[PDB]
RNA sequence: GAAAUUGUUGAAAGGGAAGGGCAUUUGAUCAGACA
RNA sequence: AGAACUGGCGAUGCGGGAUGAACCGAACGUAGAGUUAAGGUGCCGGAAUACACGCUCAUCAGACACCACAAAAGGUGUUAG
RNA sequence: GCCCUGAAAAUGGAUGGCGCUCAAGCGUGUUACCUAUACUCUACCGUCAGGGUUGAUAUGAUGCCCUGACGAGUAGGCAGGCGUGGAGGUCAGUGACGAAGCCUAGACCGUAAGGUCGGGUCGAACGGCCUCUAGUGCAGAUCUUGGUGGUAGUAGCAAAUA
RNA sequence: UUUGCUCCACACAAUAUAGAUGGAUACGAAUAAGGCGUCCUUGUGGCGUCGCUGAACCAUAGCAGGCUAGCAACGGUGCACUUGGCGGAAAGGCCUUGGGUGCUUGCUGGCGAAUUGCAAUGUCAUUUUGCGUGGGGAUAAAUCAUUUGUAUACGACUUAGA
């Protein structure tokens, strides 16, 4: 049967599985599209 | 010469069997160059070897052979059947077996 | 398969044997199975039957 | 139902002794042999007169062959089919070689077209066309203009092995 | 058509026997249509059923004919006394056909051996199957079993 | 050295175990006839075990017969040794497992005299 | 006959194809498919994109990891065809699977080998004039195929240098056509066309 | 001083059971006749 | 749910219908050889990706008795009358 | 006639699956081929039936030999045999030079119930056959008594201030 | 942790196999169209020719392939070297130069075979490991424990310490 009334769902479904990640140090999945008329520059950087 | 062939390919294909029952005693072989029954009556009764590798050296070789014959046609596609002395084991399913020229009837 | 019409291994219902164990009763029919079966005479087949019935199948005379 | 022939049969249902000499009577039977010859004759007289197969007999049956099998005719076939709903009539023309030819082809077309099977047709009459201008029918008029030219595009050649070395070429 | 069958001495599949074509068999024939194959065989086919798959009823055993001395033994006195007088009284059915035909044991034929010739066998062999009145194409279908 | 008779066939070189047997260690190797309304076995299904049957009977030629030929027959002193003197082709003397070693060197010794042979020579001897 | 069969997926269908290497793989021969992204499929394309949304939705209800696969790739497409015809599950069609690799495009050393094709399931032999097809490549990048530029521009790269290999093995091959054409008109030119030579 | 059950040693197999039937390969092992 | 005739299951395995106590074929001692039934011959799967005449394109095609569903009514989709 | 609309149910989904489009679909025809414990032939086992044979000096007349047909099966009936405890008779039986019992992917015989042998262990009685007798054969009965497992080194050993 | 480890030349033992026994012989594209040759104004050109299967092509003769002689060619091929270029999609291959050496059945010769006794595959693969040969080559880490808290039920994680 149907619930009683309709409820949102509870949390993301695409943050999943919420696991231990496989590092301390996040990885950099994406990077900017390349456009090669602008110089020669970094895309990211490091800190604290 | 740099050929010594004397015998012609095969295959070994299945046992002789139904839908959902086999019978191990028949097998059944596929002549290389062969698609009519019509000539596949050659080959009745020619000797049929399998030649295999064993671990264990008996006769001063590790080369063990398996002997058997052709009996009749099988299907309209030139394949064969054979019977040999001991069935073959089952496992060689697509191995290739030799088929040699004599009884000759030439 | 075969249609049977009548009962398959079916005994003949009668005997062919004393269930006696007289061992001159014996003698009396191992003398006339010889006798009926060389003689072709129609007396000699009714006392074999008649040496095979039961007390009850033999009165007294 | 199967590569058919064509017969003769005669019937003569049994002369009583209040009335010798029957009319002899005769149809044409399309047929595979002379079992179902016989077997088709009565079916028809027993929807003309009034006879069956016990009350009659067989005269003759002969095979009726074709007088000029080698040339090709034009043929006009009257057909009486029984459908899932009603009977109907229908008038088909074949272009084939014999009259035997011609109903090989009828069977095949009534039962592509139309669901019929063989218990379902009755042949009333084949005829060949003597003239031309005559044939009514589209898909026969097509073959009788002066001439014929077609082509075969797209040859499918069949082969043999089951791996070939080159790419095949449908040309003709 | 079980007890029309056991009357015919046909108890098994493929079993073949003779029968006299009167009123009163024709409608014996009638009743087992669906079960059985019949017709009229030649001189040809009799012959070579007789010299196969001949065998007498003597003595309520099966023995098969192999002489003229054991069909003279048991049928001498009709007549018949070799392998040959026999297959006369079948094909031409004399005085003496009712003792000729109980003598001879039931056939026991094979299956044929190039098949039955349709894809289904219990149908009419008008309507394209094998049972039913099928005259002298029987020749063909007997000697293929036998 | 047996008299010359054909070859033997059995027809069933298997023993025949019971329904069961290598499941359970209280079932006995010992072969019972399935008695359940629902068993596969006494129904004869496919897949399963064979059931013993008259079908599977020897040949009466070659019956009780050794490999080499012979009759088994158990000798237990020289007195019963002696009645297989005239058949010496047909039987063979088997030493009884209760006789002493002391006497189955009288018993070896009496049949290679008579030239009967022994099926267990190599019983309890001395080495 | 050859040790290892090289055939090109260009022009063919699937179950046609599947059907014909299923049955060769069983009998012992090691078969390499090649250029898996040019296969044709009968109908027309959206009846075939249909027919993948719907195998898409075919999960395990609690678990969407354990369910079905459904794999992207052209070579894996194919391999999904083939595999249904084959008893994978046994011992047998489990050593088939591994006398046959197929791939997008034409890779490394079977590039300089020859490719085969079958009669029995190319497109021109077996549709008829006027039906239409739909092509793998096509079909496999509307449902999730990241690579069809990739294999695109690689294919592009090796027919060049493809043409050129052709360029000097025609040259050369005219040479030979006219060397023995010069020993031609000789005895022994006639002797050989005596025996069929 | 048996079985259930357990230890050690030796041999063999193991991709979500194990066990079974028919056939053969491989390994181990056994027999016969040598007349 | 309750009757009439007959055949089956129960009490029965075997080949076929993927699968099933009743359906189809056919009933069973132990083996060998040959031929078939019912059902099948693209692959799984033993056997013609046989031959021949036509029909059908479906944005939920269709695919074999018992059998595991489909109708009235419509279509200038196409075919024949 | 085929196809399409009409034609909407809840886990993901089933012409058996893959897949198939001048089909590997549908209607129909012609042949070839695949094989059931079915049919035909042969051998063997058992049953039943019909017969042959007592002649001594060599041994089974319930014996031997010849011929033909047959072989499914629960409840049930009958017949032929295997095994156990004890009793009469017999083998002038076996045994401290090792009886009985037990162990043995060691061997042989019987269709089977079972029987026999070799090896290891063991220490004092036991068997074959002809007959008699019965408290005579177990996988089950939430069976009885006794013993031992998986669970498992798991639950747990936390009230009353230390 | 008693001279171990690594690459290379061969040496012997084992070990494993889904199955070597003349050659996997490389354009692309179209199919109501193309391949090749040739010519020109180089084109969506003109002309000739080919398909209808790989039933092709190459290779193929010698004690499974010996020992030697000559002739005609200056070719063909095997082998270890050597020169240069190309190939990154899984390149691990392809092309080419220089000689050395072996063979040549292109042609003509001379000897050798038997007895393995009338058929019994008649053995001719690479896979890994191990123990002994010697020609070069290289002289480390991780874990526990201690410690830290960006981490933590326990493991794990993040740090630090000659």
């Amino acid at each position: 049967s149907h619930r009683k009334y309709e409820a949102p769902r509870h949390g993301h479904l695409g943050f999943l599985p919420r696991k231990r990640a496989a590092s301390i140090r996040a990885r950099v999945k994406a990077f900017p599209k390349d456009d090669r008329s602008k110089p020669v520059a970094l895309t990211s950087f490091l800190g604290y | 010469a740099e050929s010594h062939r004397l015998y012609v390919k095969g295959k070994h294909l299945s046992y002789q069997r139904s839908k959902r029952v086999n019978n191990p005693n028949v097998s059944l072989i596929k002549i290389e160059g062969v698609a009519t029954p019509q000539d596949a009556q050659f080959y009745l009764g020619k000797r049929i070897a399998y030649v295999y590798r064993a671990s264990k050296e008996v006769r001063g070789s590790k080369i063990r052979v398996m002997w058997g014959k052709v009996t009749r046609t099988h299907g309209n596609s030139g394949v064969v059947r054979a019977t040999f002395r001991n069935n073959l084991p089952a496992k060689t399913f697509g191995a290739s077996v030799r088929i040699f020229l004599y009884p000759s009837n030439i | 398969g075969i249609d049977h019409t009548s009962k398959q291994h079916k005994r003949s219902g009668h005997r062919t044997a004393p269930k006696s164990d007289n061992v001159y009763l014996k003698l009396l029919v191992k003398l006339y199975t010889f006798l009926a079966r060389r003689t072709d005479a129609p007396f000699n087949k009714v006392v074999l039957k008649a040496l095979f019935l039961s007390k009850i199948n033999r009165p007294p005379v | 139902m199967a590569h058919f022939k064509e017969y003769q049969v005669i019937g003569r249902r049994l002369p009583t002794e209040s009335v010798p000499e029957p009319k002899l009577f005769r149809m044409r039977i399309f047929a595979s042999n002379e079992v179902i010859a016989k077997s088709r004759y009565w079916y028809f007289l027993q929807k003309l007169h009034k006879v069956k197969k016990a009350s009659g007999e067989i005269v003759s049956i002969n095979q009726i062959n074709e007088a000029h099998p080698t040339k090709v005719k034009n043929f006009g076939v009257w057909v009486r089919y029984d459908s899932r709903s009603g009977t109907h009539n229908m008038y088909k023309e074949i272009r084939d070689v014999s009259r035997v030819a011609a109903v090989e082809t009828l069977y095949q077309d009534m039962a592509a077209r139309h669901r019929a099977r063989f218990r379902s047709i009755h042949i009333l009459k084949v005829a060949e066309i003597e003239k031309t201008a005559d044939v009514k029918r589209q898909y026969v008029k097509q073959f009788l203009t002066k001439d014929l030219k077609f082509p075969l595009p797209h040859r499918v050649q069949k082969s043999t092995k089951t791996f070939s070395y080159k790419r095949p070429s449908t040309f003709y | 058509p079980r007890k029309v069958l056991q009357l015919l001495r046909l108890t098994r599949i493929n079993s073949g026997t003779f029968v006299k074509v009167t009123k009163a068999t024709l409608e014996l024939l009638k009743l087992i249509e669906p079960y059985v194959a019949y017709g009229y065989p030649s001189y040809s086919t009799i012959r070579q059923l007789v010299y196969k798959r001949g065998f007498g009823k003597i003595n309520k055993q099966r023995v098969p004919l192999s002489d003229n001395a054991i069909i003279e033994a048991n049928l001498g006195k009709y007549g018949i006394l070799s392998i040959d007088d026999l297959i006369h009284e079948i094909i031409t059915v004399g005085p003496h056909f009712k003792q000729a035909n109980n003598f001879l044991w039931p056939f026991k034929l094979s299956n044929p051996s190039g098949g039955w010739g349709v894809p289904r066998k219990f149908k009419h062999f008008i309507q394209g199957g094998s049972f039913g009145n099928r005259e002298e194409f029987i020749n063909k279908l007997v000697k293929s079993m036998n | 050295a047996s008299l010359p008779h054909p070859k033997i066939v059995k027809k069933h070189t298997k023993k025949f175990k019971r329904h069961h047997s290598d499941r359970y260690h209280r079932v006995a190797e010992n072969w019972r006839k399935q008695k359940g309304i629902d068993s596969v076995v006494r129904r004869r299904f496919r897949g399963n075990i064979s059931q013993p049957k008259i079908g599977y009977g020897s040949n009466k030629k070659t019956k009780f017969l050794s490999p080499s030929g012979h009759k088994t027959f158990l000798v237990a002193n020289v007195k019963d040794l002696e009645t297989l003197t005239m058949h010496t082709k047909t039987y063979a003397a088997e030493i009884a497992h209760n006789i002493s070693a002391k006497n189955r060197v009288v018993i070896l010794a009496r049949a290679k005299a008579l030239g009967i042979k022994v099926t267990n020579p190599k019983g309890r001897l001395a080495l | 006959v050859e040790p290892v069969v090289v055939i090109d997926g260009k022009g063919h269908l699937v179950g046609r194809l599947a059907s014909v290497v299923a049955k060769q793989l069983l009998n012992g021969q090691k078969i390499v498919v090649v250029r898996a992204e040019e296969l044709n499929i009968s109908g027309e394309f959206f009846r075939n994109k249909l027919k993948y949304h719907d195998f898409l939705r075919k999960a395990t209800a609690f678990n969407k990891t354990r369910g079905p696969f459904h794999f992207r790739a052209p070579s894996r497409i194919f391999y999904k065809a083939l595999r249904g015809m084959v008893s994978h599950k046994t011992a047998r069609g489990k050593a088939a699977l591994e006398r046959l690799k197929v791939f997008e495009g034409i890779p490394p050393p079977y590039d300089k080998k020859k490719r085969v094709v079958v009669p029995q399931a190319l497109r021109v032999l077996r549709l008829k004039p006027g039906r239409k097809y739909t092509t793998l490549g096509k079909l496999s990048t509307s449902v999730g195929w990241k690579y069809e530029d990739v294999v695109a521009k690689l294919e592009a790269k090796r027919k060049v240098s493809s043409a050129e290999y052709y360029a000097k093995k025609r040259a050369f091959t005219k040479k030979v056509a006219s060397a023995n054409a010069t020993a031609a008109e000789s005895d022994v030119a006639k002797q050989l066309a005596a025996l069929g030579y």
